[PDB]
Protein backbone atom coordinates (compact mmCIF):
# COMPACT_ATOMS: atom_id res chain seq x y z
CA UNK A 1 0.00 0.00 0.00
CA UNK A 2 1.60 3.28 -0.78
CA UNK A 3 4.55 2.13 -2.24
CA UNK A 4 6.33 -0.18 -5.16
CA UNK A 5 4.93 -3.51 -5.84
CA UNK A 6 7.39 -4.92 -8.21
CA UNK A 7 6.17 -7.77 -10.04
CA UNK A 8 6.39 -9.83 -14.07
CA UNK A 9 5.57 -7.76 -17.08
CA UNK A 10 2.35 -6.24 -17.60
CA UNK A 11 -0.51 -7.20 -20.19
CA UNK A 12 -0.10 -7.51 -23.59
CA UNK A 13 3.60 -6.89 -23.86
CA UNK A 14 4.19 -9.79 -25.70
CA UNK A 15 1.40 -10.54 -27.82
CA UNK A 16 -0.71 -7.55 -28.74
CA UNK A 17 -3.49 -9.26 -28.77
CA UNK A 18 -6.96 -7.98 -27.58
CA UNK A 19 -8.36 -7.75 -23.46
CA UNK A 20 -11.64 -7.60 -22.54
CA UNK A 21 -13.55 -7.53 -19.00
CA UNK A 22 -16.05 -10.25 -18.25
CA UNK A 23 -17.73 -8.38 -15.67
CA UNK A 24 -20.96 -9.32 -13.82
CA UNK A 25 -24.61 -7.88 -13.11
CA UNK A 26 -25.92 -7.36 -9.75
CA UNK A 27 -28.41 -10.32 -11.17
CA UNK A 28 -24.97 -12.82 -10.85
CA UNK A 29 -25.65 -12.80 -15.10
CA UNK A 30 -21.74 -11.58 -17.07
CA UNK A 31 -22.52 -8.58 -19.41
CA UNK A 32 -20.45 -8.04 -22.60
CA UNK A 33 -17.22 -7.23 -22.55
CA UNK A 34 -15.97 -3.81 -22.18
CA UNK A 35 -13.02 -4.28 -24.73
CA UNK A 36 -9.86 -2.27 -24.44
CA UNK A 37 -5.91 -2.80 -25.43
CA UNK A 38 -3.57 -3.45 -23.28
CA UNK A 39 0.14 -1.84 -24.34
CA UNK A 40 2.57 0.57 -22.81
CA UNK A 41 2.19 4.13 -24.87
CA UNK A 42 0.00 6.08 -22.94
CA UNK A 43 -1.06 5.93 -18.90
CA UNK A 44 -4.47 5.12 -20.22
CA UNK A 45 -3.18 2.61 -22.46
CA UNK A 46 -0.42 1.41 -20.19
CA UNK A 47 -1.42 0.22 -16.54
CA UNK A 48 1.92 -0.84 -15.26
CA UNK A 49 1.34 -2.71 -11.90
CA UNK A 50 1.76 0.33 -10.16
CA UNK A 51 -1.88 1.08 -10.80
CA UNK A 52 -2.85 -1.10 -7.54
CA UNK A 53 -0.60 0.31 -5.22
CA UNK A 54 -0.91 4.32 -5.80
CA UNK A 55 -2.57 7.00 -4.47
CA UNK A 56 -6.32 5.88 -5.90
CA UNK A 57 -8.09 9.95 -5.31
CA UNK A 58 -10.13 9.28 -8.64
CA UNK A 59 -13.59 7.47 -9.25
CA UNK A 60 -11.79 5.52 -11.84
CA UNK A 61 -10.74 2.18 -10.20
CA UNK A 62 -7.00 0.73 -11.30
CA UNK A 63 -7.02 -2.77 -12.87
CA UNK A 64 -4.38 -5.69 -13.24
CA UNK A 65 -3.76 -9.41 -13.76
CA UNK A 66 -1.36 -11.82 -14.38
CA UNK A 67 1.91 -10.52 -17.16
CA UNK A 68 1.07 -12.86 -20.33
CA UNK A 69 -1.55 -16.24 -19.32
CA UNK A 70 1.12 -17.72 -17.09
CA UNK A 71 -0.01 -19.61 -14.00
CA UNK A 72 3.15 -18.90 -11.85
CA UNK A 73 2.32 -15.31 -11.52
CA UNK A 74 4.06 -12.99 -8.15
CA UNK A 75 3.92 -9.83 -6.54
CA UNK A 76 6.87 -8.82 -4.96
CA UNK A 77 6.68 -5.94 -2.39
CA UNK A 78 9.78 -4.54 -1.58
CA UNK A 79 10.31 -2.73 1.59
CA UNK A 80 12.58 0.12 3.13
CA UNK A 81 12.30 -1.06 6.65
CA UNK A 82 10.21 -3.48 9.01
CA UNK A 83 6.65 -3.54 9.02
CA UNK A 84 3.67 -4.34 11.19
CA UNK A 85 0.46 -6.15 10.03
CA UNK A 86 -3.07 -7.22 11.60
CA UNK A 87 -5.02 -9.47 9.92
CA UNK A 88 -5.12 -11.54 6.53
CA UNK A 89 -7.52 -10.16 3.53
CA UNK A 90 -8.19 -11.30 0.13
CA UNK A 91 -10.04 -9.40 -2.82
CA UNK A 92 -10.04 -10.86 -6.02
CA UNK A 93 -12.87 -9.68 -8.51
CA UNK A 94 -11.61 -12.77 -11.05
CA UNK A 95 -13.19 -16.33 -9.24
CA UNK A 96 -11.26 -17.01 -6.43
CA UNK A 97 -9.37 -20.57 -6.91
CA UNK A 98 -9.41 -23.23 -4.35
CA UNK A 99 -5.25 -22.79 -4.86
CA UNK A 100 -4.53 -19.59 -2.52
CA UNK A 101 -1.73 -19.62 -0.33
CA UNK A 102 -0.78 -16.51 1.97
CA UNK A 103 3.08 -16.28 2.84
CA UNK A 104 5.18 -13.89 5.53
CA UNK A 105 8.83 -13.22 4.64
CA UNK A 106 10.93 -12.55 7.74
CA UNK A 107 13.85 -10.55 6.77
CA UNK A 108 15.17 -9.42 3.47
CA UNK A 109 13.14 -11.53 1.66
CA UNK A 110 15.49 -14.07 3.04
CA UNK A 111 12.45 -17.02 4.25
CA UNK A 112 9.72 -18.40 2.98
CA UNK A 113 6.90 -20.74 4.57
CA UNK A 114 3.11 -21.82 3.73
CA UNK A 115 2.11 -18.92 6.41
CA UNK A 116 -1.71 -19.40 5.36
CA UNK A 117 -3.87 -21.20 3.04
CA UNK A 118 -7.58 -22.28 3.40
CA UNK A 119 -9.79 -23.72 0.70
CA UNK A 120 -12.55 -26.27 0.05
CA UNK A 121 -9.90 -28.77 -1.03
CA UNK A 122 -6.80 -27.20 0.08
CA UNK A 123 -4.64 -30.02 -1.13
CA UNK A 124 -4.88 -27.92 -4.51
CA UNK A 125 -1.84 -25.51 -2.77
CA UNK A 126 0.29 -28.58 -2.91
CA UNK A 127 -6.00 -28.85 14.09
CA UNK A 128 -7.40 -27.89 10.73
CA UNK A 129 -7.98 -24.58 12.09
CA UNK A 130 -4.77 -22.98 10.71
CA UNK A 131 -3.07 -24.95 7.91
CA UNK A 132 -5.87 -25.32 5.81
CA UNK A 133 -9.71 -25.35 6.37
CA UNK A 134 -12.92 -26.60 4.07
CA UNK A 135 -15.97 -24.60 3.14
CA UNK A 136 -14.30 -20.78 2.87
CA UNK A 137 -13.22 -20.72 -1.02
CA UNK A 138 -15.86 -21.28 -3.97
CA UNK A 139 -15.28 -21.29 -7.97
CA UNK A 140 -17.71 -18.55 -7.96
CA UNK A 141 -19.10 -15.87 -7.97
CA UNK A 142 -16.32 -14.03 -9.08
CA UNK A 143 -17.41 -10.64 -8.92
CA UNK A 144 -11.58 -16.23 1.42
CA UNK A 145 -11.79 -14.44 4.51
CA UNK A 146 -9.34 -15.14 7.68
CA UNK A 147 -7.80 -13.31 10.80
CA UNK A 148 -4.45 -13.85 11.84
CA UNK A 149 -4.11 -13.47 15.27
CA UNK A 150 -4.95 -16.59 17.10
CA UNK A 151 -8.42 -17.01 19.22
CA UNK A 152 -6.08 -17.11 22.46
CA UNK A 153 -4.37 -14.10 20.77
CA UNK A 154 -6.87 -11.87 20.93
CA UNK A 155 -6.82 -11.30 24.64
CA UNK A 156 -2.58 -10.99 26.47
CA UNK A 157 -1.33 -9.23 23.45
CA UNK A 158 2.28 -7.73 24.46
CA UNK A 159 3.95 -5.64 22.20
CA UNK A 160 7.46 -7.62 22.87
CA UNK A 161 9.57 -9.93 20.60
CA UNK A 162 8.03 -12.49 21.35
CA UNK A 163 4.60 -11.69 19.27
CA UNK A 164 6.62 -9.00 16.92
CA UNK A 165 7.50 -12.52 14.74
CA UNK A 166 4.41 -13.07 14.15
CA UNK A 167 3.43 -9.71 12.97
CA UNK A 168 6.85 -8.03 11.78
CA UNK A 169 6.99 -8.25 7.87
CA UNK A 170 9.97 -8.32 5.07
CA UNK A 171 7.99 -8.64 1.65
CA UNK A 172 4.43 -9.86 0.27
CA UNK A 173 4.02 -12.91 -1.87
CA UNK A 174 1.29 -14.34 -3.11
CA UNK A 175 0.71 -17.78 -5.43
CA UNK A 176 -2.59 -18.90 -7.72
CA UNK A 177 -2.11 -22.24 -9.14
CA UNK A 178 -5.68 -23.30 -10.73
CA UNK A 179 -6.92 -20.75 -13.75
CA UNK A 180 -10.73 -20.11 -14.24
CA UNK A 181 -12.97 -17.41 -15.72
CA UNK A 182 -15.96 -17.46 -14.18
CA UNK A 183 -18.93 -18.04 -16.75
CA UNK A 184 -20.63 -15.68 -19.26
CA UNK A 185 -22.78 -15.20 -22.35
CA UNK A 186 -19.47 -15.76 -24.35
CA UNK A 187 -22.16 -17.14 -27.39
CA UNK A 188 -22.90 -13.04 -27.27
CA UNK A 189 -22.40 -12.89 -31.53
CA UNK A 190 -22.50 -15.13 -33.72
CA UNK A 191 -18.84 -15.16 -33.99
CA UNK A 192 -16.99 -16.40 -30.35
CA UNK A 193 -15.05 -13.93 -28.33
CA UNK A 194 -11.25 -14.18 -28.36
CA UNK A 195 -8.19 -13.54 -26.36
CA UNK A 196 -10.36 -13.20 -22.70
CA UNK A 197 -7.41 -13.93 -20.71
CA UNK A 198 -7.43 -11.82 -17.49
CA UNK A 199 -7.62 -12.60 -14.04
CA UNK A 200 -9.46 -9.64 -12.30
CA UNK A 201 -7.94 -8.33 -9.75
CA UNK A 202 -9.34 -4.86 -7.52
CA UNK A 203 -6.78 -4.24 -5.41
CA UNK A 204 -4.13 -5.24 -2.39
CA UNK A 205 -4.51 -2.38 0.38
CA UNK A 206 -2.85 -4.44 3.67
CA UNK A 207 -2.69 -1.93 6.04
CA UNK A 208 -0.14 -2.08 8.91
CA UNK A 209 0.26 0.11 11.99
CA UNK A 210 3.71 2.14 12.00
CA UNK A 211 6.03 -0.17 13.94
CA UNK A 212 6.57 1.88 17.22
CA UNK A 213 6.02 -1.06 19.72
CA UNK A 214 2.77 0.35 21.02
CA UNK A 215 4.74 3.47 22.63
CA UNK A 216 5.05 6.11 20.04
CA UNK A 217 2.57 8.43 19.23
CA UNK A 218 3.64 10.16 15.62
CA UNK A 219 6.20 8.04 13.93
CA UNK A 220 8.45 10.37 11.16
CA UNK A 221 0.94 10.59 -0.76
CA UNK A 222 2.21 11.06 2.49
CA UNK A 223 3.61 7.05 3.57
CA UNK A 224 3.78 5.54 6.72
CA UNK A 225 7.80 5.45 7.56
CA UNK A 226 9.26 3.33 9.94
CA UNK A 227 11.72 5.76 12.97
CA UNK A 228 9.34 6.46 16.15
CA UNK A 229 10.27 8.76 18.39
CA UNK A 230 8.91 6.69 20.83
CA UNK A 231 7.75 8.09 24.28
CA UNK A 232 9.00 6.44 28.16
CA UNK A 233 12.42 7.32 27.18
CA UNK A 234 12.73 4.71 24.95
CA UNK A 235 14.82 4.68 22.17
CA UNK A 236 15.53 2.41 18.81
CA UNK A 237 13.42 1.85 15.49
CA UNK A 238 11.52 -0.66 17.07
CA UNK A 239 12.30 0.98 20.62
CA UNK A 240 12.54 -2.38 21.93
CA UNK A 241 14.70 -1.11 24.66
CA UNK A 242 14.31 1.78 27.50
CA UNK A 243 17.31 4.52 28.53
CA UNK A 244 19.36 3.97 30.73
CA UNK A 245 18.45 6.28 33.50
CA UNK A 246 16.12 3.82 35.31
CA UNK A 247 16.50 0.70 32.80
CA UNK A 248 17.34 -1.07 36.25
CA UNK A 249 13.89 -2.36 36.82
CA UNK A 250 13.53 -5.71 34.63
CA UNK A 251 10.34 -4.93 32.08
CA UNK A 252 8.77 -6.00 29.29
CA UNK A 253 7.08 -4.25 26.40
CA UNK A 254 4.53 -2.02 27.54
CA UNK A 255 1.21 -3.63 26.83
CA UNK A 256 -1.33 -1.61 25.93
CA UNK A 257 -3.76 -2.63 29.17
CA UNK A 258 -1.87 -0.74 31.38
CA UNK A 259 1.69 0.59 29.85
CA UNK A 260 3.72 -0.94 32.60
CA UNK B 1 -55.57 -10.68 -2.89
CA UNK B 2 -52.21 -11.62 -2.80
CA UNK B 3 -49.45 -10.26 -0.59
CA UNK B 4 -47.05 -7.80 -2.03
CA UNK B 5 -43.53 -7.75 -0.46
CA UNK B 6 -42.83 -3.90 -0.34
CA UNK B 7 -39.03 -2.67 1.56
CA UNK B 8 -39.30 -2.01 5.35
CA UNK B 9 -37.43 0.56 5.04
CA UNK B 10 -39.44 3.55 3.35
CA UNK B 11 -40.67 6.06 5.04
CA UNK B 12 -39.98 5.12 8.12
CA UNK B 13 -36.89 6.34 10.73
CA UNK B 14 -34.27 4.47 12.64
CA UNK B 15 -34.54 5.16 16.34
CA UNK B 16 -30.93 6.01 16.25
CA UNK B 17 -28.88 5.70 20.14
CA UNK B 18 -25.75 7.45 18.56
CA UNK B 19 -25.41 9.69 15.63
CA UNK B 20 -22.61 11.77 14.03
CA UNK B 21 -23.11 15.91 13.35
CA UNK B 22 -24.50 16.46 16.81
CA UNK B 23 -20.75 17.23 18.07
CA UNK B 24 -18.14 18.84 15.58
CA UNK B 25 -16.24 15.94 14.12
CA UNK B 26 -13.25 15.07 11.56
CA UNK B 27 -12.86 11.36 10.04
CA UNK B 28 -11.20 9.92 7.27
CA UNK B 29 -12.57 6.92 5.42
CA UNK B 30 -10.68 4.73 2.57
CA UNK B 31 -11.22 6.17 -1.11
CA UNK B 32 -13.06 3.76 -2.42
CA UNK B 33 -16.32 5.33 -2.59
CA UNK B 34 -15.84 9.51 -1.10
CA UNK B 35 -13.19 9.77 -3.54
CA UNK B 36 -12.01 13.01 -1.41
CA UNK B 37 -8.31 14.67 -3.05
CA UNK B 38 -7.21 13.70 0.92
CA UNK B 39 -9.86 11.17 1.47
CA UNK B 40 -10.76 13.51 4.43
CA UNK B 41 -13.59 15.40 5.04
CA UNK B 42 -15.45 16.72 8.08
CA UNK B 43 -18.87 14.68 9.07
CA UNK B 44 -21.77 17.32 10.49
CA UNK B 45 -25.83 17.43 11.20
CA UNK B 46 -25.99 21.13 10.23
CA UNK B 47 -25.73 21.17 7.21
CA UNK B 48 -29.50 20.32 5.49
CA UNK B 49 -28.65 17.72 2.60
CA UNK B 50 -25.33 16.36 4.37
CA UNK B 51 -27.25 15.00 7.26
CA UNK B 52 -26.76 11.56 8.17
CA UNK B 53 -30.16 11.77 10.24
CA UNK B 54 -32.10 8.60 10.55
CA UNK B 55 -34.62 9.28 7.58
CA UNK B 56 -31.92 9.02 4.77
CA UNK B 57 -31.30 5.07 6.44
CA UNK B 58 -34.35 4.30 5.28
CA UNK B 59 -35.44 5.75 2.36
CA UNK B 60 -35.93 5.24 -1.70
CA UNK B 61 -32.46 3.43 -1.13
CA UNK B 62 -31.48 5.32 -4.84
CA UNK B 63 -29.43 2.49 -6.20
CA UNK B 64 -26.93 5.02 -8.43
CA UNK B 65 -26.08 7.05 -5.01
CA UNK B 66 -28.21 5.95 -1.97
CA UNK B 67 -27.85 8.53 1.43
CA UNK B 68 -25.38 7.49 3.81
CA UNK B 69 -24.81 7.46 7.97
CA UNK B 70 -21.95 7.40 9.97
CA UNK B 71 -22.02 5.71 13.17
CA UNK B 72 -20.13 7.55 16.52
CA UNK B 73 -16.30 6.60 15.73
CA UNK B 74 -13.81 5.18 18.45
CA UNK B 75 -12.96 8.78 19.29
CA UNK B 76 -16.06 8.54 21.58
CA UNK B 77 -14.57 5.37 23.20
CA UNK B 78 -17.70 2.53 21.35
CA UNK B 79 -16.31 -0.53 21.99
CA UNK B 80 -17.95 -2.24 24.74
CA UNK B 81 -20.21 -5.36 25.42
CA UNK B 82 -22.72 -3.08 24.44
CA UNK B 83 -22.86 -0.27 22.23
CA UNK B 84 -24.68 2.04 19.61
CA UNK B 85 -28.10 0.23 18.87
CA UNK B 86 -30.18 2.03 16.49
CA UNK B 87 -33.37 0.56 16.54
CA UNK B 88 -36.37 0.66 14.00
CA UNK B 89 -39.90 1.63 15.11
CA UNK B 90 -42.05 0.61 12.13
CA UNK B 91 -45.37 0.38 13.25
CA UNK B 92 -46.12 -3.31 12.29
CA UNK B 93 -44.54 -6.90 13.00
CA UNK B 94 -42.65 -7.33 9.21
CA UNK B 95 -42.51 -10.35 7.89
CA UNK B 96 -38.32 -9.45 7.16
CA UNK B 97 -37.77 -12.40 4.09
CA UNK B 98 -34.37 -10.74 2.96
CA UNK B 99 -32.13 -8.56 4.90
CA UNK B 100 -29.11 -5.98 3.18
CA UNK B 101 -26.98 -4.04 5.05
CA UNK B 102 -25.06 -1.94 2.63
CA UNK B 103 -22.34 -0.69 4.77
CA UNK B 104 -20.90 2.58 3.48
CA UNK B 105 -17.18 2.08 4.59
CA UNK B 106 -16.26 -1.18 5.30
CA UNK B 107 -17.67 -4.46 7.03
CA UNK B 108 -17.02 -4.43 11.02
CA UNK B 109 -15.01 -7.51 12.21
CA UNK B 110 -17.44 -7.91 15.04
CA UNK B 111 -21.07 -6.82 15.12
CA UNK B 112 -24.92 -8.28 15.59
CA UNK B 113 -28.21 -7.81 14.99
CA UNK B 114 -31.01 -7.33 17.67
CA UNK B 115 -34.83 -7.84 17.07
CA UNK B 116 -37.76 -6.68 18.71
CA UNK B 117 -40.79 -9.58 19.71
CA UNK B 118 -42.85 -6.93 21.49
CA UNK B 119 -43.10 -3.20 21.09
CA UNK B 120 -41.20 -1.84 24.15
CA UNK B 121 -39.84 -5.42 25.01
CA UNK B 122 -36.60 -6.85 25.02
CA UNK B 123 -34.50 -7.75 22.32
CA UNK B 124 -34.24 -11.48 20.22
CA UNK B 125 -31.35 -11.31 17.83
CA UNK B 126 -31.30 -13.22 14.70
CA UNK B 127 -27.25 -14.29 14.71
CA UNK B 128 -24.00 -12.87 15.51
CA UNK B 129 -21.72 -11.78 12.70
CA UNK B 130 -17.87 -11.95 13.67
CA UNK B 131 -15.40 -13.86 12.52
CA UNK B 132 -13.88 -13.90 15.73
CA UNK B 133 -16.62 -14.69 17.86
CA UNK B 134 -14.83 -17.24 20.12
CA UNK B 135 -13.39 -14.61 22.07
CA UNK B 136 -16.50 -11.60 21.87
CA UNK B 137 -19.30 -13.85 21.78
CA UNK B 138 -18.01 -16.97 23.64
CA UNK B 139 -19.42 -18.72 20.36
CA UNK B 140 -18.72 -21.45 18.06
CA UNK B 141 -17.47 -20.24 14.69
CA UNK B 142 -19.09 -21.30 11.35
CA UNK B 143 -22.57 -21.35 12.76
CA UNK B 144 -24.63 -24.67 11.78
CA UNK B 145 -26.66 -27.30 13.29
CA UNK B 146 -31.66 -22.18 14.96
CA UNK B 147 -29.83 -20.28 17.73
CA UNK B 148 -28.25 -16.82 16.74
CA UNK B 149 -24.76 -18.35 15.72
CA UNK B 150 -22.03 -16.74 14.68
CA UNK B 151 -20.74 -16.27 11.08
CA UNK B 152 -17.79 -15.56 9.59
CA UNK B 153 -18.07 -16.39 5.64
CA UNK B 154 -18.40 -12.08 5.73
CA UNK B 155 -16.61 -10.77 8.68
CA UNK B 156 -13.34 -9.44 8.52
CA UNK B 157 -12.86 -6.08 6.15
CA UNK B 158 -13.03 -7.62 2.93
CA UNK B 159 -14.46 -5.19 0.48
CA UNK B 160 -13.27 -2.14 2.27
CA UNK B 161 -15.48 -0.23 -0.20
CA UNK B 162 -19.43 -0.49 -0.25
CA UNK B 163 -19.27 -3.48 1.65
CA UNK B 164 -22.61 -6.30 1.24
CA UNK B 165 -23.41 -8.14 4.27
CA UNK B 166 -26.33 -10.65 2.83
CA UNK B 167 -28.75 -11.41 6.07
CA UNK B 168 -30.88 -13.92 4.54
CA UNK B 169 -33.59 -14.47 7.03
CA UNK B 170 -34.78 -17.36 5.00
CA UNK B 171 -31.47 -18.94 3.63
CA UNK B 172 -28.21 -19.72 5.17
CA UNK B 173 -29.95 -21.53 8.09
CA UNK B 174 -31.13 -25.22 9.00
CA UNK B 175 -34.67 -23.74 8.93
CA UNK B 176 -34.53 -21.80 5.28
CA UNK B 177 -36.91 -24.38 3.39
CA UNK B 178 -39.19 -24.95 6.20
CA UNK B 179 -40.37 -20.95 6.51
CA UNK B 180 -43.72 -21.81 5.51
CA UNK B 181 -44.41 -24.64 7.97
CA UNK B 182 -41.77 -23.55 10.84
CA UNK B 183 -43.78 -22.50 13.67
CA UNK B 184 -40.38 -20.90 15.56
CA UNK B 185 -38.81 -19.67 12.20
CA UNK B 186 -42.62 -17.70 11.59
CA UNK B 187 -42.06 -15.84 15.29
CA UNK B 188 -38.33 -15.79 14.02
CA UNK B 189 -39.01 -13.75 11.28
CA UNK B 190 -41.51 -11.34 12.36
CA UNK B 191 -39.80 -8.92 14.42
CA UNK B 192 -41.84 -5.80 15.83
CA UNK B 193 -38.94 -3.45 15.72
CA UNK B 194 -35.19 -4.10 13.60
CA UNK B 195 -32.13 -3.30 15.38
CA UNK B 196 -28.58 -3.64 14.26
CA UNK B 197 -26.50 -4.34 17.39
CA UNK B 198 -22.86 -3.00 16.68
CA UNK B 199 -22.30 -3.98 19.72
CA UNK B 200 -18.16 -3.92 19.87
CA UNK B 201 -15.47 -3.61 16.68
CA UNK B 202 -12.49 -5.66 17.86
CA UNK B 203 -9.50 -3.31 17.88
CA UNK B 204 -6.17 -4.68 16.86
CA UNK B 205 -3.99 -3.25 19.35
CA UNK B 206 -3.33 0.11 17.29
CA UNK B 207 -5.14 2.08 20.53
CA UNK B 208 -1.96 2.48 22.29
CA UNK B 209 -0.27 4.12 18.53
CA UNK B 210 -3.50 6.45 19.21
CA UNK B 211 -3.16 7.52 15.79
CA UNK B 212 -5.74 10.50 15.42
CA UNK B 213 -6.88 9.76 11.79
CA UNK B 214 -6.93 5.59 12.54
CA UNK B 215 -9.28 6.58 15.40
CA UNK B 216 -11.53 8.03 13.45
CA UNK B 217 -11.39 5.16 10.85
CA UNK B 218 -12.30 2.26 12.73
CA UNK B 219 -16.06 3.26 12.41
CA UNK B 220 -19.09 1.99 11.71
CA UNK B 221 -21.57 3.09 8.85
CA UNK B 222 -24.85 2.12 7.01
CA UNK B 223 -25.02 2.91 3.95
CA UNK B 224 -28.84 1.84 3.80
CA UNK B 225 -31.33 -0.72 5.01
CA UNK B 226 -31.75 -2.59 2.13
CA UNK B 227 -34.67 -4.38 4.05
CA UNK B 228 -37.80 -5.73 2.75
CA UNK B 229 -40.73 -6.71 4.75
CA UNK B 230 -44.37 -6.43 4.96
CA UNK B 231 -47.34 -7.24 7.15
CA UNK B 232 -47.58 -10.57 8.25
CA UNK B 233 -51.67 -10.35 8.57
CA UNK B 234 -52.27 -13.25 5.91
CA UNK B 235 -52.29 -10.10 3.38
CA UNK B 236 -56.07 -8.83 4.34
CA UNK B 237 -54.35 -6.12 2.80
CA UNK B 238 -52.04 -5.87 -0.60
CA UNK B 239 -50.43 -2.58 1.83
CA UNK B 240 -50.99 -2.16 5.16
CA UNK B 241 -54.10 0.46 4.18
CA UNK B 242 -53.64 2.63 7.53
CA UNK B 243 -56.15 3.32 10.10
CA UNK B 244 -57.30 6.73 10.74
CA UNK B 245 -54.62 7.38 13.62
CA UNK B 246 -52.41 7.97 11.52
CA UNK B 247 -50.17 4.96 12.22
CA UNK B 248 -49.53 1.50 10.31
CA UNK B 249 -52.10 -1.84 11.60
CA UNK B 250 -53.48 -4.49 9.10
CA UNK B 251 -56.53 -5.27 7.26
CA UNK B 252 -58.82 -8.13 8.35
CA UNK B 253 -61.97 -10.44 8.07
CA UNK B 254 -64.54 -11.30 10.68
CA UNK B 255 -65.48 -7.74 11.52
CA UNK B 256 -61.92 -6.95 12.68
CA UNK B 257 -59.15 -4.92 11.42
C1 LIG C 1 9.31 -16.73 -30.47
C2 LIG C 1 9.24 -15.95 -29.19
O1 LIG C 1 10.02 -15.04 -28.94
N1 LIG C 1 8.28 -16.32 -28.34
C3 LIG C 1 8.07 -15.67 -27.05
C4 LIG C 1 9.19 -16.03 -26.08
O2 LIG C 1 10.44 -15.56 -26.59
C5 LIG C 1 8.93 -15.43 -24.71
O3 LIG C 1 9.90 -15.88 -23.78
C6 LIG C 1 7.54 -15.83 -24.22
C7 LIG C 1 7.16 -15.18 -22.91
O4 LIG C 1 8.08 -14.17 -22.54
O5 LIG C 1 6.55 -15.43 -25.19
C8 LIG C 1 6.72 -16.05 -26.46
C1 LIG D 1 -7.87 -34.21 -3.51
C2 LIG D 1 -6.85 -34.72 -2.54
O1 LIG D 1 -6.31 -33.98 -1.72
N1 LIG D 1 -6.57 -36.02 -2.61
C3 LIG D 1 -5.60 -36.67 -1.74
C4 LIG D 1 -5.49 -38.16 -2.08
O2 LIG D 1 -5.01 -38.30 -3.41
C5 LIG D 1 -4.55 -38.86 -1.11
O3 LIG D 1 -4.57 -40.26 -1.35
C6 LIG D 1 -4.98 -38.58 0.33
C7 LIG D 1 -4.02 -39.15 1.35
O4 LIG D 1 -4.36 -40.49 1.69
O5 LIG D 1 -5.04 -37.17 0.56
C8 LIG D 1 -5.98 -36.50 -0.27
C1 LIG E 1 -47.29 15.80 2.37
C2 LIG E 1 -47.44 14.51 3.12
O1 LIG E 1 -48.48 14.21 3.70
N1 LIG E 1 -46.37 13.71 3.11
C3 LIG E 1 -46.34 12.42 3.79
C4 LIG E 1 -46.27 12.61 5.30
O2 LIG E 1 -47.43 13.30 5.75
C5 LIG E 1 -46.16 11.26 6.00
O3 LIG E 1 -45.96 11.45 7.40
C6 LIG E 1 -45.00 10.47 5.43
C7 LIG E 1 -44.91 9.07 5.99
O4 LIG E 1 -45.56 8.97 7.25
O5 LIG E 1 -45.15 10.33 4.01
C8 LIG E 1 -45.16 11.58 3.31
C1 LIG F 1 -30.47 -2.40 22.26
C2 LIG F 1 -29.67 -1.69 23.31
O1 LIG F 1 -29.62 -0.47 23.38
N1 LIG F 1 -29.00 -2.48 24.16
C3 LIG F 1 -28.17 -1.96 25.24
C4 LIG F 1 -27.65 -3.10 26.11
O2 LIG F 1 -26.82 -3.95 25.32
C5 LIG F 1 -26.87 -2.56 27.29
O3 LIG F 1 -26.51 -3.62 28.17
C6 LIG F 1 -27.71 -1.54 28.06
C7 LIG F 1 -26.95 -0.87 29.18
O4 LIG F 1 -27.84 -0.33 30.15
O5 LIG F 1 -28.13 -0.50 27.17
C8 LIG F 1 -28.96 -0.96 26.10
C1 LIG G 1 -28.46 -5.37 32.60
C2 LIG G 1 -27.02 -5.00 32.38
O1 LIG G 1 -26.38 -5.49 31.46
N1 LIG G 1 -26.47 -4.11 33.23
C3 LIG G 1 -27.13 -3.47 34.36
C4 LIG G 1 -27.27 -4.43 35.54
O2 LIG G 1 -25.97 -4.86 35.95
C5 LIG G 1 -27.97 -3.75 36.70
O3 LIG G 1 -28.23 -4.69 37.74
C6 LIG G 1 -29.30 -3.15 36.23
C7 LIG G 1 -30.00 -2.35 37.31
O4 LIG G 1 -29.14 -1.37 37.87
O5 LIG G 1 -29.07 -2.25 35.14
C8 LIG G 1 -28.49 -2.87 33.99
Amino acid sequence: LGRKLRADTMCGQNATELFCFYSENADLTCRQPKCDKCNAAHSHLAHPPSAMADSSFRFPRTWWQSAEDVHREKIQLDLEAEFYFTHLIMVFKSPRPAAMVLDRSQDFGKTWKPYKYFATNCSATFKKGAICTSRYSNPFPCTVIFRALSPPYDIENPYSAKVQEQLKITNLRVRLLKRQSCPCQINDLNAKPHHFMHYAVYDFIVKGSCFCNGHADQCLFHVVHGRCMCKHNTAGSHCQHCAPLYNDRPWEAADGRTGA
Amino acid sequence: CMPEFVNAAFNVTVVATNTCGTPPEEYCVQTGVTGVTKSCHLCDAGQPHLQHGAAFLTDYNNQADTTWWQSQTMLAGVQYPSSINLTLHLGKAFDITYVRLKFHTSRPESFAIYKRTWEDGPWIPYQYYSGSCENTYSKANRGFIQQALCTDEFSDISPLTGGNVAFSTLEGRPSAYNFDNSPVLQEWVTATDISVTLNRLNTFGDEVFNRPKVLKSYYYAISDFAVGGRCKCNGHASECMKNEFDKLVCNCKHNTY
